[PDB]
């Protein structure tokens, strides 16, 4: 079915095959699969090599006394949120570790650290962390409701082109991310707000030292978080350490499906220990025939690969962004009825 | 003469720039001679790119355009450029209906030659129709359903409903009736005679014609599933 | 009729992967309560759905289940007002003493048999949660079930749950194959040799939650350290721990079964002794 | 206005159509007055733009015409064909370093527009040294080299080690070095030196621009393993 034609690729293009830049190859016109003309060779279609040159472009902690705690907002896997007014509206955390470990809160300092350093648009600012209230941390308010809410409880309308806008900026915000060399453990949509109603906004990234529980000076390596978003290699824990760029690719491909299903991943499943070990196994997977009639076909190709089983198989957020852009762009072409397309002008 | 400039036509296919194989298809019907299966095709193909990126240019420019109209001088700018695309896109569909009118629909002594040069005006027309407005809109829309209709005509009379240029006559008829001729139910009711008349009569398809039809069958799928309501 | 305003907290009863319970006072009857707080977020609709599903629980009285006072909705929490337990869970009386007495076993586990065969009888309710802490003592010897599954609806929205450490599921449920009354008895079983051994038996004498279903699913299932326990008991968590749920017995086999029989003709005076081992 | 091309170009980039965005920001520059940052950029993506699209249209005619190996006039043609897109190919160059030289290197005060003129200046010197060949090719190669050891100097001196336009310039070198000079060890050198220095300054990576330098660094690596090989 692939009607793949020459073309060259005169906007920031990565290869579906190889994930590596592309500019010139053969791109399929139905749905938009592209690969170099050497990774023909080693492309499987389911519908010499000339050096790259450049591309086209375009306080150490805060006092708790300083802080108020206001009415409770909720709970979660391992903090509880209160609203604050620390320079104006924050989001008080307050871990749910009583006793850390002094190696535990060195590697928290550290982290905690790593965190501050980093500021983006796309994010949640992160102030810093207090000791007195416990171990608590903070982070920046977001007025707006979560992502999660917007789905489910409060079911707001959204069109087709302001969900894709939705999840360019979080593929913005998470490429970001693992520019500075952090993997954004526990991701789902609880953690992801529409500021100012429609710009994304991550948070509660990082913290690996708090979120995982300490057996004294070294770490558990358990899982920790929400069993639907979780990626099956970090279920699975055959590794001390899976937490990598591509669970969170994992994460953000349950967020894109739900996006674009409005329903959580396995509703038909309504128990956790199953979810567990199905996910695990490879037995579950988010069903795809669940997705909009309205999704572009670049959308549920980019949902399937971001939700691979297979770890390496999943696409880093560099080439998850270039796709989201390349199809915003054939939004506009492709928002009417389809006519008659070009046949078999296929190479080879 | 003739090889060499197919030959030509390929090559600049090949090389991504098809305003060169518009020219050297268009002067190689000029000649007169017999156009072959893989001459009109790659002249269809070729036509078809070269009005298709000035189509999405104009679809763009268009969509910029329309994103607030209570706006500042910037969009008299828009509609200006707009109008010059439209100017570069009306007068190339203009030469390939003259061609067809006088060179191509003529001298075709195959009722399918006969029936996909019908299409393909049908085709131009209806292209001219979405950059036309007023009385304008109305005169090309005429052409367009005429060709339509004489193309109509001659593929129920001589071909199969599974032929894939059938199909794609019967797709294209339904993507004009409900786009300009606004009859979303008449466009869907086409479809869905079309795509039952086609897989009432299955597996006979040749082997060639195999990725084709039923790429066009899935492509129906789609339009139906978009307009359904 | 229940409002959150009309309760205050006393101490902290519990907490779990669910949520947490607190002892609060009711004013209008003067009886303290045991409110169980669990955190969700679903649709409007849904929290009516959960709370006329909850409204069935009602009826739901006998000498060997929890009773139930009322539920309510006050902010993205369902708040289940329940009869307050004195003597906790059978968790709390885990961590106090060593290892249970053969003979509180045999009570707790016909207190689970009789209460949850009233339940499948008499109001087809699935449990479909037996575990240690949802089996709850009192001090004057009273053993009652609690936290099974009225609302469906209920189950579905806490599907989206955190991972646990450790699962008390039989393996048919883990594969998604048929459940019946037969998965809740494998998981009175896994409990009762919770109970019997002084850990958590998968590992039998720092594993994974996905690596213990893997053991629960692909191995034989455990046995209890031969030597120290009466072979009725041996027979009875060899019966309830199969894998099978054809060979695994049924209630009725269960009421009739030898264990349970020996253990209702003896008179043992366990209040006392949990008294001494809670106070 | 001078704004008026300015979004006319743009409008021309979101609409596909780059050669009207070429001729409008040749015009924009044409005033004589000293361009934006996103005024250059717009020019440099625009010409790129439109020699990448020759360039890759030469690649594939010289790709078929080492592929047929026949005799016939098949290659006749075929080189006819490369050596009129290489002729269109040196009029776009040659326009875009007029332009270069007497409107842009000449008028740059700030430092980084030097280096993006030089880079560019040797970028495009090295498009005709890749398509010319014979005595004028070792001219062009030596324009290209100059420029782009003066692209070098002031990158050295006065740009970070991470900065887009260094790492660019780095990698367009090394290119030119590996491909042109055909020696690996240098390229293979001036790579490893910019992407060492680029490891070392990692944690400077603003939320302004991170995207555009770690795909440079990618592309470097990337080449590093190509060349290695
Ligand atoms: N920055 C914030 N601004 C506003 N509300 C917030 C913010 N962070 C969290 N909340 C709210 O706090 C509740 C979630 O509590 P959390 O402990 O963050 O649980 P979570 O969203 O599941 O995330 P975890 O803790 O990372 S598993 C919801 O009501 C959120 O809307
Ligand atoms: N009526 C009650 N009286 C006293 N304590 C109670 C009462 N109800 C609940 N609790 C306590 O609160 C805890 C709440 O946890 P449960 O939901 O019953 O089970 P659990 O430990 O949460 O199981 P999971 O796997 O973590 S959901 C119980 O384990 C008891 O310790
Ligand atoms: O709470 C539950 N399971 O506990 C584990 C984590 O909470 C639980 C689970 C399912 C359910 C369906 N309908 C009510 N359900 C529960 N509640 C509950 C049930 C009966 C009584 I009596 C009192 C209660 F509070
Ligand atoms: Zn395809
Ligand atoms: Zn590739």
């Amino acid at each position: 079915t692939h009607n793949f034609a020459r073309k060259t690729f005169l906007k920031l293009a990565f290869c579906d095959i190889c994930r590596k830049f592309l500019l010139n190859g053969f791109r399929c016109q139905t749905c938009g699969y592209k690969f170099h003309e050497h990774c023909s060779t080693k492309v499987p279609t389911m519908c010499r090599q000339r050096s790259t040159s450049t591309p086209n472009v375009h306080y150490w902690e805060i006092e708790a006394s300083e802080v108020m705690l206001s009415t409770r907002i909720g709970s979660g896997s391992f903090g509880t949120v209160y609203k604050g007014k620390w320079h104006g509206d924050v989001a008080v955390k307050i871990l749910k570790v009583v006793d850390p470990t002094p190696e535990q809160f060195q590697a928290f300092r550290n982290e905690v650290a790593v965190l501050r350093k980093t500021r983006h648009v796309n994010i949640l600012l992160f102030m810093g962390y207090m000791t007195k209230d416990n171990l608590a941390i903070v982070t920046q308010w977001c007025e707006g409701s979560s992502l999660y809410k917007h789905l489910h409880v409060q079911e707001t309308k959204f069109q087709m082109f302001q969900l894709i806008d939705i999840a360019r900026q979080t593929a913005q915000g998470m490429d970001y991310l693992h520019a500075k060399n952090i993997i954004h453990r526990d991701m789902k949509s609880n953690n992801i707000f529409l500021h100012e109603g429609l710009t994304v906004k991550i948070g509660d990234f990082g913290l690996a030292t708090v979120k995982s529980r300490w057996s004294g000076s070294q770490q558990v390596e358990q899982p920790t978080g929400s069993v639907l978003w979780m990626a099956p290699e970090v279920i699975r824990m055959q590794d001390n350490n899976p937490f990598s760029f591509q669970s969170d690719v994992y994460s953000y491909g349950i967020v894109l499906y739900e996006l674009m299903t409005g329903e959580l991943p396995y509703s038909h499943i309504n128990n956790r220990d199953q979810i567990i070990f199905m996910v695990g196994r490879g037995y579950a997977s988010p069903d795809l025939s669940k997705l909009y009639k309205n999704c572009p076909k670049a959308m549920k190709r980019l949902v399937a690969e971001c939700v691979k089983k297979v770890k390496e198989e999943r696409p880093l957020f560099p080439q998850i962004l270039s796709s989201i852009e390349l199809l915003q762009h054939s939004l506009p072409k492709i928002n009417r009825s389809a006519s008659e397309p070009s046949l078999h002008r296929a190479a080879h | 003469d003739k090889e060499e400039l197919v030959q030509r036509a390929k090559l600049a296919e090949q090389a991504e720039r098809y305003d060169d194989m518009a020219a050297a298809m268009k002067e190689v019907t000029e000649t007169g001679v017999e156009l072959s299966n893989e001459e009109r095709n790659l002249l269809s193909v070729a036509y078809k790119n070269v009005v298709g990126a000035r189509r999405s240019s104009w679809r763009v420019i268009s969509s910029i355009e329309q994103k607030t109209e209570g706006s500042e001088r910037k969009q008299q700018m828009a509609k200006e450029y707009r109008v010059k695309v439209e100017k570069e896109l009306r007068e190339i569909c203009y030469d390939v209906l003259g061609l067809l009118d006088k060179h191509l629909i003529p001298k075709a002594s195959n009722p399918e030659s006969k029936v996909f040069y019908l299409k393909m005006k049908g085709d131009y027309y209806r292209y001219l129709a979405e950059v036309a407005t007023g009385e304008t809109r109305n005169s090309v829309v005429e052409d367009s359903q005429k060709a339509y209709q004489d193309a109509f005509e001659i593929s129920k009379a001589k071909m199969q409903p599974t032929h894939p240029i059938r199909l794609g006559l019967a797709l294209n008829f339904s993507v004009f009736y409900y786009e300009i001729l606004n009859s979303p139910d008449k466009a869907c009711q086409l479809a869905k005679q079309a795509f039952d008349d086609a897989i009432a009569e299955l597996d006979t398809l040749n082997e060639d014609s195999y990725k084709d039809s039923t790429l066009i069958m899935q492509l129906l799928r789609d339009n139906l599933t978009l307009w359904t309501s | 009729e229940l409002k959150d305003d009309d309760f205050e907290k006393i101490s902290e009863l519990g907490a779990g992967n669910g949520g947490v319970v607190f002892k609060v006072s009711h004013k209008p009857s003067g009886l303290v309560m045991a409110r169980k707080l669990i955190h969700l977020e679903i649709k409007p609709a849904i929290r009516n759905q959960i709370i006329r599903e909850l409204q069935v629980l009602h009826e739901c009285n006998s000498p060997y289940i929890v009773g139930f006072y009322g539920a309510f909705y006050s902010d993205g929490e369902i708040s289940i007002c329940m009869e307050h337990m004195d003597g906790g869970s059978l968790d709390q009386v885990l961590k106090k003493a060593g290892r249970i007495p053969e003979q509180i076993l045999g009570k707790v586990s016909i207190a689970v048999i009789k209460g949850l065969t009233y339940l499948r009888e008499k109001h087809k309710i699935m449990h479909r949660d037996v575990k240690p802490s949802n089996i709850l003592v009192n001090s004057r010897g009273e053993i009652k079930l609690c936290d099974f599954g009225v609302s469906g609806q209920l189950i579905d929205a806490m599907a989206n749950a955190f991972v646990g450490t450790r699962s008390y599921m039989s393996p048919e449920r883990l594969q998604g194959t048929h459940y019946s009354v037969q998965s809740d008895i494998w998981s009175m079983g896994l409990s009762l040799v919770e109970m019997a051994v002084g850990r958590y038996p998968i590992p039998p004498p720092p594993m994974a939650i996905f690596e213990l279903l893997d053991y629960i699913v692909n191995e034989p299932p455990p046995k209890l350290p031969s030597g120290v326990f009466s072979l009725e008991f041996q027979d009875f968590v060899n019966k309830c721990l199969i894998k099978n749920p054809a060979e695994r017995a049924d209630l009725k086999q269960l009421m009739v079964h030898a264990f349970i029989k020996r253990s209702d003709a003896e008179e043992v005076d366990f209040a006392g002794w949990l008294c001494s081992t809670i106070g």
